[PDB]
Parts: C-alpha cells; sequence; structure tokens
C-alpha cells in the first residue's frame, strides 16, 4: 500500500493517477495535509493533484516530463518498500565521564561454598579488576556471561 | 541402565551453577605461591594457562602438592628448595618427562554420561568443562557435584559388590605424613585410613588433609603422625545395607568415599564415590 | 472516502508521541479499535533514530505483557510506517487524577503493582523504558494500567551504562537531570516512586515553576508527605526516591516490601577497577596511545575518553577485542577501565590488559 499526501491548504483535493486510469479520486484533508492511501502493484506509477481548480504535483517528489512537456510526480514502488526490516535497513543510507558507582559494586569480597558467588549487574560484566601487585604476581579478575550462568575466572599471572 | 539413560540426557551446562568462580595459573608462577593461591581462593583444582602455547595444558590439583612434598622432602631441618623456588611448568617438566598426559576436558553441551565416563576414562576426579566457541573455561565437575544431582533425581553392598576390597591402602596412629604421602603416591588412591594397635580403624588421612601442610604453612615438617597432623580438626558403613541407602549416606554427610567395616569396626574395604557412578555407567 | 491501513479506517489523532502521530483505527468489518503510530521514513532517517526504531520494533513485538500496550503489526509503505497497536478506552492515567482527584491507598496500590509489574517485564528483558510517566500510563474500560511510549526506551547490554538525559523533568532521576552515566533500571524505579506518588496524593513530590530549585529539590531528594500517607508507602517512596542509586529500592526490594505485598495478585509477577593515575585526561590519553602501539595494537579513538583496541594472536591467529574507557573519580584522581568485547576468550583479555599495566600509572 502506497500513501499520497498533500502538504498544503485547499478546499477541494483530488489524485489523478496512472493506477485509477487518472480519474479525479478525492483526498481526505486533516489538517494542512490530504492523504489517501492505495495498494499499488510493485511497478512505475505516474501521478498528478488536481487542487482546488488548479492541476500540480509535488515539487519534493520525483517527477517525470513527457515527450509532450507533461510534468507529473513518479512513484517507483520498490520490493523493499513492503517489508519494515527490508525498509529500515535501506533507509539508512569533552571532559571524562564521571565514574558509574555500579563500577564498585563487586561479588568476590562481600560456613558456604568459596567457588559459588552472588548474581551480579550486567553492568559490571566482562570489566576488568585487578588486585595490587604483591610479590612480583598481578592477579585479574572478571565475571563473563555464558548462557543464563556467570563465570568470575581469576588469572594468577607473574610480572 | 534406568541411571545411566538419565545421565546420557542431561548436558553438563544443567550441573554448571548461577555464579561460579574459577582460578587459572599461568605456567610461569611459582609454584608454591600456586598452592597458596588454592588454599587462599578455596579452591580443590586450577586449570593451567601456557601463554607461549596459548592454551590449557592441565590441571593442577593436592596431588601435585603431595608428589612434590613426597619427591622433595629431605628433612624437617632443610627446606624443600625445590617447591620452594619452581614454576608450574619447571616441576611438570619433570613430574611428566618421557611420560606425557595431555588435558582432559568436556563441552557443556555435551552429555553428563559422556562426562562420567570421561573420569573413570582418563583416572581423574576434577573434569574442565570448557566452551568451544569461547575456548573459556567455565566450570569444574566433581564426582560429588554428579551424584548430588544424580541422588536429587533418585525418588545390598554385599551382593551387587561394588569397591575395593582386596589390598586396601591404610596407614597407623603412628605413621608420619611423609611415608603416608607415599602411599599416596605408589597406590594412587584418594584417602587412607589410620588404624590403632588392633586393626579396628580409628581415623581417615585424605588427600585433603594434605592442605592444611600449605594451609598453615606446617609442610616442612613431614615426620609428624598422621594423627599430630588430623588434630587441626568418623564415618563407616556395612556389607549388610542396601546401595540407596549407602548412596544417600555419602550424599548427606558429602563424603568423597565411605569404610566396610565390619562389627569389631575393623575394615574390609572401601566404595569410592568413583566406583558407584561407575556402576551406574 | 475513508483513509485505511490494514483494514483499519484512520480516524482521530490520539495524540503525538516521541517518533509520530498516534491515530485511531476502526476495522472496516468487525468494528475493533487499535492505536496507530505513524512514523515518516524521511523524518525518522532526519533525526537519526532509524536504528532506534529498528530495536524499538524487534523488542515491542516479541513483548506480551497485559500492562503494556500490545504491538499487533507494522506496516510498511514506502513513504511511512505504521505501528498497530491495542487501544484502550480509558486514555491518560494523568488526566484520570486530574478529573478525579488523588487515588485511595487500595486503588492507588492496585494501579503500582500493575505498572511496576510491566515496568518490572520490561527490564527483565534488557529493555528499560526511560520516561515513565502518568502521561504515558493509560487505561483500559476496566481501569487496568498500560505502558505506553516506547520512543525514549533503551537497551541494557552487558558491560555498559546509558548516558541519554531522557524524559520528564519532574520524573527523572537525579543522576538524569545530573546528565551522569546509568544502568537504566534504577531510573525507571526514580520515576515509578514520583508515579507512585502522584496516584496517593494527586500532586508531584518534585516540582517547581522556577526550574533551578526544581532541580534543587530532586537532587535534594526533599519532598513533602502529606498527612494522610501511610508510613509503610512513605517508607516504600523513601526508598524508591534515594538520590544515590546504589542505596535506592531494587524491583526485588519493593516485591519485598510489606505495603507492595498487601494484596498483590498472583498473575503480575582487596580488589580494585582497572589503574587509577592522578595526572592531566590529556596526558593520560596521551600515554595510553604512546603505550598501545608499543604493544603493536589495533585501534579505533571514538570519544577523547573511550578507545576501542584489537589485537592479533601471535599463536591462535585470531582477533581479540577490547574497550579502554576514562572515568573520573574523585575531584584530585581519574581511572581506567577495561571492559572485554564479545565476537580462550577471557584469558586473551586479562594478558592483553596485563601488558598495558605493567607499563602504566597506579
Ligand atoms: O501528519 C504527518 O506528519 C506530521 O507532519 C507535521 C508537518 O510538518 O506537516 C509535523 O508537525 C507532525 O509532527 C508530523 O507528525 C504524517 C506523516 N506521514 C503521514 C502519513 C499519513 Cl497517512 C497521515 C495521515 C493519516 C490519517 C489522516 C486522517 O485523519 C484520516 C482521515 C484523514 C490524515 C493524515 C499523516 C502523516
Ligand atoms: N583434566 C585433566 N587433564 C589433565 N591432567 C589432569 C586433569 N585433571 C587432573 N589431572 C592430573 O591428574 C593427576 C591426579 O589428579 P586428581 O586425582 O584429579 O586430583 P584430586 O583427587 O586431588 O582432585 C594430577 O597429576 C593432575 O595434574
Ligand atoms: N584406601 C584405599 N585402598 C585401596 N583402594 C582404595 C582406597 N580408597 C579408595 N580406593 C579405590 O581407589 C579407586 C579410585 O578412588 P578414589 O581415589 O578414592 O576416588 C577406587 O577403585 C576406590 O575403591
Ligand atoms: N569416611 C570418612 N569418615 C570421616 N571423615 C572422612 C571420611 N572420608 C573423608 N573424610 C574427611 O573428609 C574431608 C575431605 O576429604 P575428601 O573427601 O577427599 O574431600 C577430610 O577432612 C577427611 O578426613
Ligand atoms: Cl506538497
Ligand atoms: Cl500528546
Ligand atoms: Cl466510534
Ligand atoms: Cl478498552
Ligand atoms: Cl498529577
Amino acid at each position: 500500500p502506497t500513501v499520497f499526501r498533500w502538504t498544503g491548504g485547499g478546499k477541494e483535493v483530488y489524485l489523478s493517477g496512472s493506477f485509477n486510469n487518472w480519474s479525479k479520486l478525492p483526498l481526505t484533508r486533516s489538517q494542512n495535509n490530504f492523504v489517501a492511501i492505495l495498494d499499488l502493484p510493485e511497478g512505475e506509477h505516474q501521478y498528478k493533484f488536481f487542487v482546488d481548480g488548479q492541476w500540480t504535483h509535488d515539487p519534493s517528489e520525483p517527477i517525470v516530463t513527457s515527450q509532450l512537456g507533461t510534468v507529473n510526480n513518479i512513484i517507483q514502488v520498490k520490493k523493499t518498500d513492503f517489508e519494515v526490516f527490508d525498509a529500515l535497513m535501506v533507509d539508512s543510507q569533552k571532559a571524562p565521564p564521571i565514574l558509574p558507582p555500579h563500577l564498585l559494586q563487586v561479588i568476590l569480597n562481600k560456613s558456604c561454598d568459596p567457588a559459588l558467588l552472588p548474581e551480579p549487574n550486567h553492568v559490571m560484566l566482562n570489566h576488568l579488576y585487578a588486585l595490587s601487585i604483591k610479590d612480583g604476581v598481578m592477579v585479574l579478575s572478571a565475571t563473563h556471561r555464558y548462557k543464563k550462568k556467570y563465570v568470575t575466572t581469576l588469572l594468577y599471572k607473574p610480572i | 541402565s534406568v541411571y545411566t539413560t538419565f545421565m546420557k540426557s542431561h548436558r553438563c551446562y544443567d550441573l554448571i551453577p548461577t555464579s561460579s568462580k574459577l582460578v587459572v595459573f599461568d605456567t610461569s608462577l611459582q609454584v608454591k605461591k600456586a598452592f597458596f593461591a588454592l588454599v587462599t581462593n578455596g579452591v580443590r583444582a586450577a586449570p593451567l594457562w601456557d601463554s607461549k602455547k596459548q592454551s590449557f595444558v592441565g590441571m593442577l590439583t593436592i596431588t601435585d602438592f603431595i608428589n612434590i612434598l613426597h619427591r622433595y622432602y629431605k628433612s624437617a631441618l632443610v627446606q624443600i628448595y625445590e617447591l620452594e623456588e619452581h614454576k608450574i611448568e619447571t616441576w611438570r617438566e619433570v613430574y611428566l618427562q618421557d611420560s606425557f598426559k595431555p588435558l582432559v576436558c568436556i563441552s557443556p553441551n555435551a552429555s553428563l554420561f559422556d562426562a562420567v565416563s570421561s573420569l573413570i576414562r582418563n583416572k581423574i576426579h576434577r573434569l574442565p568443562v570448557i566452551d568451544p566457541e569461547s575456548g573459556n573455561t567455565l566450570y569444574i565437575l566433581t564426582h560429588k557435584r554428579i551424584l548430588k544431582f544424580l541422588k536429587l533425581f533418585i525418588t545390598s553392598l554385599e551382593e551387587l559388590q561394588i569397591g575395593t576390597y582386596a589390598n586396601i591402602a591404610m596407614v597407623r596412629t603412628t605413621t608420619p605424613v611423609y611415608v603416608a604421602l607415599g602411599i599416596f603416591v605408589q597406590h594412587r588412591v584418594s584417602a587412607l585410613p589410620v588404624v590403632d594397635e588392633k586393626g579396628r580403624v580409628v581415623d581417615i588421612y585424605s588427600k585433603f588433609d594434605v592442605i592444611n601442610l600449605a594451609a598453615e604453612k606446617t609442610y616442612n615438617n613431614l615426620d609428624v603422625s598422621v594423627t599430630k597432623a588430623l588434630q587441626h580438626r568418623v564415618l563407616k558403613c556395612y556389607l549388610h545395607e542396601t546401595l540407596e541407602a549407602i548412596i544417600n549416606r555419602l550424599v548427606e554427610a558429602e563424603v568423597h568415599r565411605l569404610v566396610v567395616v565390619d562389627e569389631h569396626d575393623v575394615v574390609k574395604g572401601i566404595v569410592s564415590l568413583s566406583d558407584i557412578l561407575q556402576a551406574l555407567v | 472516502g475513508r483513509v485505511k491501513i490494514g483494514h483499519y479506517i484512520l480516524g482521530d489523532t490520539l495524540g503525538v508521541g516521541t517518533f509520530g502521530k498516534v491515530k485511531v483505527g476502526k476495522h472496516e468489518l468487525t468494528g475493533h479499535k487499535v492505536a496507530v503510530k505513524i512514523l515518516n521514513r524521511q523524518k525518522i532517517r532526519s533525526l537519526d533514530v532509524v536504528g532506534k526504531i529498528r530495536r524499538e520494533i524487534q523488542n515491542l513485538k516479541l513483548f506480551r505483557h497485559p500492562h503494556i500496550i500490545k504491538l499487533y503489526q507494522v506496516i510498511s509503505t514506502p513513504s511511512d510506517i505504521f505501528m498497530v497497536m491495542e487501544y484502550v478506552s480509558g486514555g491518560e492515567l494523568f488526566d484520570y487524577i486530574c478529573k478525579n482527584g488523588r487515588l485511595d491507598e487500595k486503588e492507588s496500590r492496585r494501579l503500582f503493582q500493575q505498572i511496576l509489574s510491566g515496568v518490572d517485564y520490561c527490564h527483565r528483558h534488557m529493555v528499560v523504558h526511560r520516561d515513565l510517566k502518568p502521561e504515558n500510563v493509560l487505561l483500559d474500560a476496566h481501569m487496568n494500567a498500560k505502558i505506553a511510549d516506547f520512543g525514549l526506551s533503551n537497551m541494557m547490554s552487558d558491560g555498559e551504562f546509558l548516558r541519554t538525559s531522557c524524559g520528564s523533568p519532574n520524573y527523572a532521576a537525579p543522576e538524569v537531570i545530573s546528565g551522569r552515566l546509568y544502568a537504566g533500571p534504577e531510573v525507571d524505579i526514580w520515576s515509578s516512586g514520583v508515579i507512585l506518588y502522584a496516584l496517593l496524593c494527586g500532586t508531584l513530590p518534585f516540582d517547581d515553576d522556577h526550574v533551578p530549585t526544581l532541580f534543587k529539590k530532586i537532587c535534594d531528594g526533599i519532598f513533602y508527605t502529606p498527612q494522610y500517607l501511610n508510613p509503610s508507602v512513605i517508607s516504600l517512596l523513601k526508598h524508591m526516591l534515594q538520590v544515590d542509586p546504589m542505596k535506592r529500592a531494587t524491583i526485588k526490594d519493593i516485591r519485598e516490601h510489606e505495603w507492595f505485598k498487601q494484596d498483590l495478585p498472583k498473575y503480575l509477577f582487596k580488589w580494585h577497577l582497572g589503574i587509577r593515575s592522578q595526572s592531566r585526561p590529556n596526558d593520560i590519553m596521551a600515554e595510553v596511545c604512546r603505550a598501545i602501539k608499543q604493544l603493536d595494537y589495533e585501534w579505533k579513538v571514538v570519544n577523547p575518553y573511550y578507545l576501542r583496541v584489537r589485537r592479533k594472536n601471535p599463536v591462535t591467529s585470531t582477533f581479540s577485542k577490547m574497550s579502554l574507557q576514562l572515568y573520573q573519580v574523585d575531584s584530585r584522581t581519574y581511572l581506567l577501565d577495561f571492559r572485554s568485547i564479545d565476537d580462550s576468550h577471557t584469558i586473551e583479555f586479562f594478558e592483553m590488559c596485563a601488558n598495558l599495566i605493567k607499563i602504566l600509572a597506579q
């Protein structure tokens, strides 16, 4: 289905087009927009407007000038125009931020299983945390999510 | 077998917990610091990463501590200079020479049966679970966890004949830790029952009780008796008891193996978590 | 001469939303009514919201909660995009509260539970509808709440904060008016607390004609509790309207609160981060760039504080990515944060980070 909107005032406005054998079709006005919606076959269609006694075209829409000097708008209704995600894909063509307190809420410092740990806030996953280098050995750590479970891996690495 | 079919269906992942901790050691790490880190983190085994190899080469467990301790203890008067200043790889080079043993692992999507089989297949107690897209080690699958899972879903010992009952490795009250460690090395079994003046069992020194030496920094003295050692902190079963009720006993007390004993509390054999999951495979 | 989309005749303009007019649609035959959001392709590409809408549709097309407006279908045309949604007779909750006074403890509790359930659903789906207000809470013929404008909504991705300072300043969280970084749900809680106050009192907790004092009040988290207000709900509002997000009520803490729980229906429901240096931010970033190249690592400079760095593995011959970000901790110190970028991954990440640290400031 294709939308036909005439932006600008008028008492009576009609859409003549190759699709309706150039018959005068009346566009309903809401406010300053006069519209009609109609499905047209995946092809080339020419149209014009009968806006209050005058014949125009939308200057903003693509036109075609005839061998006889007839100026009409044109519309190439593409396959891509039909499907939402197909169309949306085709449509796509200082100071240091303050430290969010969230990145300080860890799950290691704060009877029970030492391997078992609390569930983390999504916001602290994949972030590198480390322990002070005591004895020329660095201790790095990070919580990562695999499926609906989480693993806080800590590497004992000499330097 | 009904149990065996249920394990063949369940994915390893289902047993991985909500949020776990994983300790990985770079092979270039001083092996003493390595054991000290197991104790501090509260872990019984950790995977090893060779940076030059860019892969997990193996697992560092308490057996490694037992092994070093025995291979290298000279006396209480000298330092185990070897342990004190040796890297994980420097020792892995020694421990495994012309005798080569690769890294055993499982996938989270791989079967629970496939995993239980892999443990007995390669004769191990710790199995690292690795996701193939990430290459990341996620969890370490243990017999205790798989059994607690099977027992969670479960809704005589003399008849079925399950466990090791002949030429059983055990120590006396007086036995020094070194001697006991030497046994853990030659026999290669998880725990050693402590026997009195009579064949009756008084206590049990486990591969586990060997970490307290690391923990308390007391490894420098292995002349100490097995009882002297166990002072920092008994469970028995009989041949006239059902397997369902015997499996129930092991998980309710969360013990790695039960002692098969007679009326006079004298040793008859042992039934490990190992043997149980095997008989159910 | 009836303007149709689907088989619905487009009627009156219900209102104007975040990204377009919303019109009624009465089915040709059945007479069924729908809410139709009209997104002109040329305008949604002018504001660079084309990606936003792509995501918004994706999410809402698979959501199905009784207190969130249903997205029936999205119809595309060469001209515009039509979002066919469920219509509700009741209209704005806002006007309800204008028309009638404040709601009674019982009535307010119901609608608060209804709203919060939906707010939860969203979050439980990594969606955080910012701009949550009585104006965006619609009512049906049976007085059931319906969450409506997901134009200001956003996604929650593991390891990232949101920045956009969305929605009406009365409902805006102090950190949002402050233009600070936030996780997401906390800012939906702060709004829901404002909604709760509006239900119980029929007025706003933070409101002034003088905009600077409206903001002072918000960041001072100070609001008046009328004498008719139940101490238990006052307690809930005190917890929900915390200036500190670290001290603010969670969807779980609300669920657990006794005022909430009452008559609630069944159907609903020594570590350090990075490295910290006291140098001038410009020096720090220069130092990181002079060290990153000193490791032969490929990178892309996003912000003058955000950096997307890649490394070629010398063994497995695999690319591994990580993101570096500088934040200001103290009024005197700053800290470089390391975030892992998903395509051993984790161990290679650590190695990547480690290398930098050994040649860097605290
Ligand atoms: O109104 C529109 O855009 C607006 O443009 C303004 C401007 O600058 O002109 C902005 O200020 C404003 O914010 C913006 O939304 C439209 C963009 N695409 C459309 C497609 C259709 Cl089909 C219709 C439509 C539907 C039903 C009726 C009826 O009411 C049904 C019978 C007539 C009438 C017209 C309208 C639009
Ligand atoms: N998955 C594995 N891959 C390779 N070697 C392993 C693996 N798991 C353990 N090992 C090795 O097997 C030996 C015995 O270990 P194990 O019985 O599993 O330890 P423990 O009973 O203390 O948990 C050790 O030398 C250890 O390094
Ligand atoms: N003290 C022991 N003496 C002899 N065999 C044992 C002893 N403890 C365990 N086993 C056996 O050793 C094998 C491996 O078990 P485990 O190392 O105890 O998990 C099993 O066949 C056990 O029955
Ligand atoms: N049969 C048993 N009776 C009493 N304690 C046991 C028994 N088996 C193991 N333990 C203890 O269980 C602890 C952990 O050892 P392990 O079972 O190898 O993990 C140690 O303190 C052992 O002494
Ligand atoms: Cl026009
Ligand atoms: Cl409006
Ligand atoms: Cl009507
Ligand atoms: Cl209705
Ligand atoms: Cl109000």
